[PDB]
């Protein structure tokens, strides 16, 4: 993480971030990563 | 006697020797640096040429002398 604030701290160059540092104007498409348990009875966290 | 000849020759020579090392190394170095950056490219070369320019002006001079020892 301190890795991450000190490079992006440089490199601020919007074509040098054009890798995945990048933010999409568009944001045609999205992706949710949802992590959920495997087993129930978990109570309503699965849920929430 | 012909040391007129000699000394044309000696001045278009010298001072082309120079100036085609040192825009050799300008435009190399410019080209590298477009390469790793390309939106800077209208900068470097806006000084790119102000610097390239400058070497001539002595070949120019050398250039210059290769005439006015001819005649």
């Amino acid at each position: 993480r301190e890795v991450m604030a000190n490079l992006t701290a440089r490199v601020v160059g919007a074509a040098r971030r054009g890798t995945l540092l990048e933010k999409r104007e568009t944001v045609k498409s999205v992706a949710l990563l949802v992590v959920t348990p495997d087993r129930g009875l978990c109570g309503s966290l699965v849920a929430n | 006697e012909g040391l007129n000849l000699v000394a044309t020759a000696l001045a278009v020579g010298l001072g082309a020797i120079g100036p085609g090392v040192g825009i050799g190394i300008i435009v190399s170095g410019a080209v590298q640096a477009i390469g790793r950056n390309p939106e800077i490219e209208n900068r470097v070369v806006t000084y790119m040429f102000i610097g390239i320019a400058f070497t001539e002006a002595l070949a120019i001079f050398g250039l210059v002398i290769a005439f006015l020892i001819g005649f």
